[PDB]
């Protein structure tokens, strides 16, 4: 498969007035790492975060795209994005290329800034929106990210609770697959501080 | 009052290939003299100044091996329509395999006369006619020709012919000393004689640039020494 | 050509000249300037002359002139924009 | 009014009018005189055909045009423009035809035609045609019919017309005519009377006749009166021309 | 056949001014008057609607008109140029609509309307709109009243008058009117601000009001402006 | 002078100044002269030179083995127009494999002429043309203007000081259809004759002749090629 | 066509483009707008015109557009056209920042918006754009940067200058006070609050009547803020109780 | 687009858009250059020493290539345009060529566009000239010249500008084999040259050199004073030792 | 002020220093040119055009002068002004009809139609390459649900609906009849309107119509086909005029 060229995992999940999103941290081609330290996870905004798995030059690329739509944005309106409009920013940019799409699967996690209610969300890989109220995830080990946090994800945690949960999911998941790992990274996000912790992993 | 750069006068004629007409009359004059053992080109290079490199004012040029062309008037526009006839003939031998005739390459130089005009065109289609008077002098199969253009398009062949300021002059002691058996030295010598009468600054050999074609040998500039040569037997 | 040779040589035959010096090349140098400009060189000329202090004017006296009049007064001329009766 | 008003045909003049439309018609006023007349079984077409030189051919010049198998044009004015628009009536008839698969109707041809013809007189990036033209046709399925096309880009109906020089005077002669129930054959020998008539042999030089048929007595097809009845029509025509 | 003129009809004159821009304004100051005034709670559009005689039908044609379900606008000047516009920006808040999902802040469809109005400023072969425009919004809690003229320019009002004696409107206005003002206060004070200028007996068909609370923007029934004008 | 400069704007009086001009260009071309029998179709040029020490301009030009013409104007035009004429005659034989009729190809020119005349900053094409053919019509004199009209003549002449050998022509029309090819192209040359000051005359160096006919392809005679046509005239001194 | 064409992109006869002049004139008549450059940061203060008692303050400022996270700019003379410009900069280092995935450095925006200017100068048959620039910023190159364009696109760097009307003498009391290499935001601040004392033509000068914009390096992070009314009014305060401490002295 | 014909010809034969360039170019700040052995030096008067002014930002001297640099007079906002445009020519050079970029070359690339700039629709000459400036492989020294019109020579020494016309003199009369011997001579003859037109100063003197394969070198203030120093020196030990 | 003119203010559609559109202007000078004029009433239950039919001379087919067209099969209009620049604007009203149906899947109501003309005109208003239309648009229709329709629309773009309109050169004097007989309320009935618009036409040029002389449009509720009543239920509505 294509998206199972680079590999990669990213999953967001709600708290209770926090969010979080984690990925793998490996950059591997097919069998082969190359790199244990790559960027999966986007600051699009303070206490908005957008999470990419997929092909990695779609990644970056998606990424770019993505700041400078932001930036204009943010400059045109004199406001940070709220999280939906981000969702449907995203959206937009995907489906320009419906026919020949960017192999990333995106996920939105982030606080509304006027407010503080946590957003998470996904989309395809052609802009098809989808959001939630515990987690989303996207990846090669998606079936195992659903696993995990299907039976570890509570509704109101609070940030540590919601930390040790996204962790061991992640973390369980991923070392089921074969190609994510390589480290653990790990943004949990609330009102007044972020948190970002890289956990202890495998490295096999 | 503005009119278009397509426009007719009463008398019939566009009023910007005349007045291009009369942006030749301003140049450095020229003269082409044709002759069964080839043809001579000289023109006049007017220096401004000793502090200017007179090695870098090139009013001839070779358009290919076997024909060359000297140029009056506006040198800017000049090298336009002299890129266009070398990439011409280029073509055509690429094409066919065989050289350019000079009345074939002449032609196409031509071509690219009454181009000009504003709207319904390219935008990078020519604003105003090409202020240049041309001779071109060659070698080819009908033997040594000599043919003269101006921004009318029009070309005609030539035995003796001058373009330029010092045009009627010139033209004039050119029919007093011209037949069509002249050898190559006294076109030369009749070529760089005229030129010394209309000349304003004296004659010298970083003065004037001298060329000539032959049936047998390819495009030959004159250099300072071969020009010496010729300048001391006035 | 022809004519301003005679409006120099008509102008100038009425002042100490250089005879050396031929009116031709100036013509020349002359395209298109009405008579009267011609005029303001064989005067200008005198300026010059006068300018130093010499009684004959030479070539290049008519050809500053030359140069100095119609080149230099060239922007104002007017005889461009009158000749398409403007 | 000529103050800057009259230069384009984008610029209404301070009354509401649109002064190169009516200098083209002008243009039209200033040429040989060209009338067309419809009877109950076709159209016929006559021009008033000016020898301008004994070097120019018998049948040079003509102003009588196939516009389509069905369908004759005749013009007057500034030729060249007659003859585009004969060009251009030509492929809107085609088309017509290769769009939907039958002789196009000669109202619609005219509509067509006279809206291109307007078309040129809104912008100042072209000038009006200066030609008047008339379009005959006959068929089974709607008669005979004949319109006329000015340079403004109207286009309308008439029983008898007639274009050029002596319009008026030819529009006279023609009200004396019963057309609406003379035959085809019959009315060759008024169209040719009608321009003898109308013809000022003082002014102008030697002319030449031309005719045209088309209807019931052509199956619809529009064509050339033959030398035959040509010369009978004007015979008919000198004749009548002595009282 | 045809192209388009490719030059500047708006050009700097010697003194530096667009004088076609002026001109244009000059339009716009000829028109019926409109005033428009926010008040905390809401925004209010008014403007006469005054026909030529009792043959026009004034349910047919609107001069305020919604541009979406939270802005409105208003207009001063020409009619058709107008009617362009008000075209133009429910396409552009369409568009904005289709990429972000959320509907158009009251500024950005006026940065966007004044673009587009500034374009013909500078595109070849046209005039400037003769149109100035007072665009009401409800966006983010509070309410929005911008005007653009023009030139493409746009300023933010608290309350505002333009067409035909602006000025004096403008002054009524400024004394005869402050905040803490509740849209019904406002509509009676823009009643009140365009009966200065009406010559004749407003009726609830000559002139058309338009309002926008965070409930959405809305024309007032003729039936309301009515009830309104019965003070 | 505000109805001068520009070929979309019709005068006051029903007339277009800028291609009146145009066809005033026509006149400034030297003489030439064009007719038929019923077999043949000759053109006769007086061709021109600048000065004594230059070639004189070629004013017979080939188009197809059928066709050549006779040109009188700016010779950049002549030559755009000759080289849509040649390739309209490649593209007929190329499409159809039979020749160009030559009443089509005349019309091709009238097409091609009258769209400059219509649209702004567009200038008419400042030649005049005479066009000789020979097709399943027989031969073919016909005439071209700026004006984008153009007549099927029996004979006829254009360019300056024409007006003479129009004269000549229209007084020996009667002749033409009989003649034999040597005395069509020697009636030719007392056209052109008539068309200069008894000063000065024909010879081999200022004469150009063209010949098509039904056995015989078009055929340019410039130099000693002429002479057996000119040795063979009788002078005239009137 | 060819009568009603203005003919924008032409020489004059004495060598000069006359839109690209009278374009000149219109920024003349425009609000005052002055920058001081500093060792600490760099400053725009500009005249607000829009000064009515009906306007209703929706944005962050009126003549100070936000570029670039690191980069800001002043404008003087027709406000639409500042708008298109400002937008396309904003496009211009946007583009930047995805081809390099760094900040644009402050000159190359300029002469990449300058360009456009010149653009419209030498084709197009289009009017310029009645506009100047002031343009402050910061990059990893060159520091803290002020800039000028033109509508002629024609762009320079300066430590202290200024645009619209009186600038003139705007530039020469800057001439006089300037301190190169000694300048703080402070002191600059104290200038500013001068020269628009002196050049506006409404003299004691309200908060209402001027906006100050400050740019100045943080903890690695580039600040681009606008003083609030009561800052301002902090330092008009301190010119006057300045300016009647040195008239004591006689 | 734009379709207009700006630059057209003149009843007199002239180019006048052209010759209103060239006044332009007239009201330049002036340049002069002169060609040494081992150095190249060109220089360039009035800075508009505004004091608040970044000198950097108004050089008027740019570098082509390591090769090549170029000074300019005229409309700076053209300059800028042209000197981008032949850069990214000298790149372009060296990918289709891996030879480098001659003096000669890059000069006739500027010339041309120019000259194109002077013969399209819609478009007005660039009103810049230019002194292009390098050292070509074989080691020879080269100086060339460009004009509106895009004509274009050699030089040994010139100057373009106000008051060329007095430089120009200056440098005629005092270019010879002597002065230009060593570089310091020939720095020495261009400040020389350039303080007879220039406000009288040292601070109102830009001077740049190219010497060898090595980079472009600007001068600091500090030794264009030093240099201008032993001028007024020289102009002291030997003018006024004498007279 | 007060008429003055700057530059090309009265050549091409620029704003002279007054604000106006001095080409416009002369557009609606040019709709009188014709020498016509059309009146324009609605009913209770229908709409009636009603129009002067000159036909100067007999060598003319009659029957192909009308300036009633028929855009849908629903909706008809009346021409006034310059004939070709009308059949222009008619082809035009007729391919945006069709096109509407054919986008929108239902019959296009006649203020859309207006509107989208009206529309299309202001551009020409607005560049300045060609020059306004010197015409002027009458529609009429039944719409679905707000009755009988009667709009208009001018040569700058301006458009509106109509109790009763009338243009071309009796236009004020049309204009100052009807809005004297509509303020008086009564039943407009089909006769009353039919009637009515005739009436006006005719005191408006003092002339009692032959039946030959002018030409009926209509359309009704109960039959909303736009119907061209011929000559003789036109002279059926003449006679009956001589009664009252």
């Amino acid at each position: 498969s294509i998206m199972s060229y680079n590999g990669g995992a990213v999953m967001a999940m709600k708290g209770k007035n926090c969010v979080a999103i984690a990925a793998d941290r490996r950059f591997g081609i097919q069998a082969q790492m190359v790199t244990t330290d790559f960027q999966k996870i986007f600051p699009m905004g303070d206490r908005l975060y957008i999470g990419l798995a997929g092909l990695a030059t779609d990644v970056q690329t998606v990424a770019q795209r993505l700041k400078f739509r932001l930036n204009l944005y943010e400059l045109k309106e004199g406001r940070q994005i709220k999280p939906y409009t981000l969702m449907s920013m995203v959206a937009n940019l995907l489906y320009e290329k419906r026919f020949g799409p960017y192999y990333t699967e995106p996920v939105i996690a982030g606080l509304d800034p006027k407010t503080f209610k946590p957003f998470i969300c996904s989309l395809d890989l052609i802009g098809c929106p989808m959001v939630t109220d515990d987690f989303v995830v996207s990846g090669t080990c998606a079936e195992q990210m659903y696993g995990m946090c299907e039976s570890l994800w509570e509704p109101n945690m609070d940030p540590d609770h919601l930390f040790e949960t996204i962790s061991q999911a992640m973390l369980n998941a991923v070392d089921r697959d074969a190609v994510s790992g390589m480290g653990v990274i790990v943004h949990i996000i609330e009102k007044d501080k972020i948190t970002t912790r890289t956990l202890k992993a495998r490295m096999d | 009052y503005d009119r278009g750069v397509n426009t007719f006068s009463p008398e019939g004629r566009l009023f910007q290939v005349e007045y291009a007409i009369e942006a030749i009359k301003l140049g450095s004059t020229a003269i082409g003299i044709q002759t069964s053992e080839g043809v001579c080109l000289a023109v006049e290079k007017r220096i401004t100044s000793p502090l200017m490199e007179p090695s870098s004012i090139e009013k001839i040029v070779e358009i290919d091996a076997h024909i060359g062309c000297a140029m009056s008037g506006l040198i800017a526009d000049a090298k336009t329509l002299i890129d266009k006839a070398r990439v011409e003939t280029q073509n055509h031998w690429f094409t066919y395999n065989e050289t350019m005739t000079v009345e074939s390459v002449t032609q196409a130089v031509s071509n690219l006369a009454l181009q000009f005009g504003e709207e319904d065109a390219d935008p990078g289609a020519m604003s105003r006619p090409f202020g240049v008077a041309l001779l071109f002098g060659g070698v080819d199969e009908k033997g040594p020709q000599l043919f003269h253009m101006d921004p009318s398009g029009t070309f005609v062949q030539c035995d003796a012919r001058a373009i330029g300021s010092a045009s009627e002059g010139a033209q004039s002691s050119l029919q007093e000393v011209y037949h069509k058996s002249m050898t190559l030295k006294e076109a030369i010598k009749s070529s760089l004689i005229i030129l010394k009468q209309v000349m304003e600054e004296k004659l010298n050999a970083t003065n004037i640039e001298l060329a000539t074609v032959q049936p047998g040998q390819n495009f030959h500039m004159f250099t300072k020494e071969e020009l010496e040569e010729v300048i001391k037997d006035i | 050509l022809e004519g301003r040779t005679h409006i120099f040589k008509i102008h100038a035959r009425s002042m100490s000249v250089e005879r050396d010096i031929r009116f031709e090349l100036l013509a020349r140098l002359c395209p298109n300037s009405t008579g009267a400009e011609i005029r303001s060189v064989c005067t200008e000329a005198g300026m010059f002359a006068i300018r130093a202090r010499r009684k004959i004017a030479t070539e290049k006296d008519f050809l500053e002139a030359v140069n100095k009049v119609i080149k230099s007064y060239a922007k104002f001329s007017a005889t461009p924009r009158y000749m398409t009766y403007n | 009014i000529g103050t800057g008003y009259d230069l384009s045909a984008s610029t209404f003049s301070p009354d509401g009018r649109v002064f190169q439309v009516e200098y083209a018609m002008k243009a039209v006023e200033n040429s040989s005189t060209a009338i067309g007349i419809r009877c109950k079984d076709g159209v016929v077409f006559g021009v008033e055909k000016l020898v301008l030189s004994k070097l120019y051919e018998e049948g040079s010049n003509k102003r009588l045009f196939n516009v389509d198998r069905h369908v004759g044009m005749a013009v007057a004015g500034l030729l060249a423009d007659a003859r585009s628009l004969a060009d251009i009536a030509r492929e809107e008839a085609s088309n017509f035809r290769s769009n939907f698969g039958y002789n196009i109707p000669l109202k619609h041809l005219a509509d067509r035609v006279a809206m291109y013809v307007h078309a040129y007189t809104l912008y100042s990036a072209v000038r009006p045609f200066g030609c008047s033209f008339m379009l005959g046709s006959y068929s089974v399925n709607d008669g005979a019919q004949l319109y006329m096309i000015d340079p403004s880009g109207v286009s309308y109906g008439y029983w008898g017309c007639a274009i050029g020089k002596a319009r008026q005077a030819a529009k006279t002669e023609i009200e004396k005519l019963q057309m609406k129930e003379m035959t085809c054959r019959d009315i060759v020998k008024e169209v040719a009377k009608i321009i003898y008539i109308v013809h000022d042999e003082v002014k102008d030089k030697a002319f030449e006749l031309e005719l045209s048929w088309v209807g019931e007595l052509t199956n619809g097809r529009h064509e050339i009166v033959p030398k035959d009845i040509r010369e009978e029509a004007e015979k008919y025509a000198k004749e009548s021309l002595k009282e | 056949a045809e192209r388009g003129y490719s030059f500047s009809l708006t050009t700097f004159s010697p003194s530096g001014k667009l004088v076609q821009i002026e001109y244009a304004l000059a339009a716009v100051a000829g028109g019926a008057p409109s005033v428009g005034i926010k008040a905390a709670n809401g925004v209010v559009l008014a403007t006469e609607k005054k026909q030529k005689s009792i043959l026009y039908d004034e349910r047919s044609v609107h001069k305020v008109e919604p541009i979406t379900k939270h802005i409105g606008l208003v207009y001063s000047g020409m009619g058709p140029d107008y009617r362009v516009l008000v075209h133009r920006a429910r396409k552009l808040a369409q568009q904005y609509y289709l990429v972000y999902q959320e509907p158009i802040p009251t500024a950005q469809l006026v940065q966007r309307v004044a673009s587009v109005m500034q374009e013909y400023t500078q595109s070849g072969g046209v005039r400037p709109f003769g149109v100035s425009l007072l665009i009401c919004g409800w966006n983010e809690g509070r309410p929005y009243l911008f005007q653009s003229d023009p030139s493409g320019a746009y300023f933010a009002w608290k309350a505002t008058a333009m067409g035909k004696n602006y000025v004096n409107g403008k002054t009524f206005l400024e004394k005869r009117y402050n905040e803490d003002l509740e849209l019904e206060d406002a509509i009676h004070t823009a009643i009140l601000t365009l009966k200065e200028s009406f010559e004749g007996q407003m009726t609830e068909d000559n002139i058309e009001v338009g309002i926008c609370n965070e409930a959405g923007f809305r024309r007032l029934t003729p039936t309301e402006v009515k009830d309104y004008l019965a003070a | 002078n505000q109805y001068d400069n520009d070929v979309t704007v019709w005068s006051p009086q029903g007339r277009i100044h800028q291609i009146e001009y145009a066809m005033e260009a026509v006149k400034q071309g030297s003489a030439t002269v064009g007719l038929k029998s019923k077999t043949h179709a000759v053109l006769v040029a007086l061709k021109r030179a600048q000065s004594e020490l230059a070639a004189h301009q070629k004013k017979i030009l080939h188009v197809d083995n059928h066709i050549g013409i006779s040109i009188a104007g700016l010779t950049a035009d002549a030559r755009l127009l000759c080289n849509f004429m040649r390739q309209e005659c490649l593209d007929s034989r190329f499409v159809f494999d039979r020749p160009l009729p030559v009443s089509r190809l005349v019309s091709l020119i009238g097409s091609k002429t009258q769209i400059p005349t219509q649209r702004y900053g567009r200038r008419p094409y400042g030649v005049g043309l005479l066009i000789a053919g020979y097709d399943d019509m027989g031969p073919h004199i016909f005439q071209t203007c700026p004006s984008a009209n153009y007549f099927d003549c029996r004979a006829m002449s254009i360019g300056a000081r024409s007006q003479s050998a129009r004269t000549y022509l229209e007084r020996h029309m009667s002749e033409f259809m009989e003649c034999n090819l040597n005395e069509l192209v020697k009636h030719g040359l007392r056209a052109l004759r008539e068309t200069l000051p008894a000063e000065q005359d024909l010879t081999t160096k200022n004469v150009s002749i063209g010949i098509v006919g039904k056995d015989l392809e078009f055929t340019i005679y410039d130099d000693d090629d002429v002479s057996p046509f000119l040795e063979g005239l009788e002078e005239r001194p009137q | 066509s060819r009568r009603y064409d203005s003919r924008t992109t032409i020489f004059s006869p004495e060598g000069r483009l006359y839109q690209v002049e009278y374009a000149m004139e219109a920024i003349g008549h425009a609000g005052t707008c002055l920058g001081i450059l500093a060792n600490d940061g760099v400053l725009l203060a500009a005249e607000r015109r829009n000064i009515h008692k009906l306007l209703d303050e929706v944005f962050f400022s009126e003549k100070i557009y936000k570029l670039n996270e690191d980069m800001a700019c002043s404008v003087a003379g027709i406000t639409s056209d500042a708008n298109v410009l400002t937008n396309e900069l904003r496009l211009i280092a946007q583009r930047y920042l995805l081809q390099y995935q760094e900040p644009i450095p402050c000159e190359q925006l300029v002469t990449a918006l300058c360009d456009i200017k010149q653009a419209y100068t030498q084709f197009g048959g289009k009017r310029p754009f009645g506009v100047s620039l002031l343009y402050i910023g910061w990059d990893k190159h060159y520091g803290f940067q002020l800039y000028q364009s033109d509508p002629s696109g024609n762009y320079g760097g300066w430590k202290a200058t200024c645009i619209g009307n009186n600038s003139a003498a705007a530039v020469s009391m800057l001439k006089q006070d300037y301190k190169e290499g000694e300048m703080t935001l402070k002191s600059a601040l104290a200038l500013a609050i001068k020269v628009l004392n002196k050049t506006m033509d409404v003299s004691k000068l309200s908060a209402e009547k001027v906006e100050i914009a400050t740019l100045t390096r943080e903890n690695g992070k580039t600040v681009i803020r606008v003083l609030k009314q009561k800052e301002v009014e902090q330092l008009i305060k301190k010119h006057e109780e300045e300016e009647a401490k040195a008239e004591r002295e006689k | 687009s734009y379709d207009r014909a700006i630059t057209v010809f003149s009843p007199d034969g002239h180019l006048f858009q052209v010759e209103y360039a060239q006044e332009a170019v007239k009201k330049g700040s002036t340049a002069v250059g002169v060609r040494g052995r081992d150095i190249v030096v060109l220089g360039v008067e009035k800075k508009s020493v505004a004091k608040l002014q970044d000198e950097r930002t108004v050089r008027k001297i740019c570098a082509l290539d390591d090769n090549v640099c170029m000074a300019f007079a005229g409309l700076t906002a053209d300059a800028r345009i042209v000197i981008n445009r032949a850069r990214v020519e000298c790149q372009s050079h060296r990918l289709t060529v891996e030879d480098p970029v001659t003096v000669e070359y890059i000069t006739r690339y500027i010339a041309s566009l120019k000259q194109r700039y002077t013969q399209s629709n819609g478009r007005r000459p660039f009103g810049i000239s230019a002194l292009i400036v390098g050292f070509d492989f074989d080691g020879t020294p080269r100086l060339y010249q460009t004009d509106p019109s895009g004509t274009y020579h050699a030089w040994k020494a010139n100057a373009i500008g106000r008051g060329a016309k007095s430089v120009r003199e200056f440098l005629e009369k005092n270019y010879t084999d002597e002065a230009i011997e060593t570089d310091d001579l020939t720095i020495k003859l261009v400040i020389k040259a350039l303080l007879e037109v220039v406000q009288s100063g040292g601070k109102n003197i830009e001077l740049a050199v190219m010497r060898r394969d090595q980079s472009l070198k600007i001068l600091n203030p500090e030794e264009i004073e030093k240099y201008v120093a032993e001028i007024e020196k020289e102009k002291e030990e030997n003018e006024k030792k004498k007279q | 002020s007060r008429g003055s003119s700057a530059g090309f203010d009265r050549h091409i559609t620029i704003f002279s220093p007054e604000g106006r559109l001095y080409q416009v202007e002369y557009a609606f000078k040019a709709i009188n040119q014709g020498g016509l004029t059309s009146v324009a009433v609605r009913g209770k239950d229908c709409a009636v055009i009603v129009t002067q039919k000159k036909v100067p001379d007999k060598l003319l087919d009659s029957s192909t002068v009308t300036h009633l067209f028929k855009i849908t099969e629903n909706i008809g209009c009346v021409m006034t002004g310059m004939t070709a620049d009308s059949r222009s604007q008619v082809q035009r009203a007729r391919y945006e009809a069709a096109n509407w149906k054919y986008k929108y899947g239902y019959e296009i109501p006649v203020d859309m139609l207006c509107k989208r003309i009206a529309d299309i005109s202001q551009v020409y208003t607005q560049n300045a390459e060609m020059r306004p239309l010197g015409c002027c648009m009458i529609l009429i229709g039944i719409d679905e649900e707000q009755g009988p329709q009667v709009y208009k629309c001018d040569p700058a773009g301006y458009y509106c609906g109509f109790k009763a309109t009338a243009a071309g050169v009796k236009q004020t004097e049309s204009t100052s009849f009807l809005e004297k007989k509509v303020k008086k309320k009564f039943d407009w009935t089909f006769e009353q309107t039919v009637e009515t618009a005739i009436t006006c036409l005719s005191t408006v040029l003092s002339i009692d119509f032959k039946p030959s002389e002018i030409e009926v449009g209509v359309v009704t509720v109960e039959n909303p086909k736009f119907r061209i009543l011929t000559e003789a239920e036109i002279d059926a509505h003449l006679v009956a005029l001589a009664e009252r």
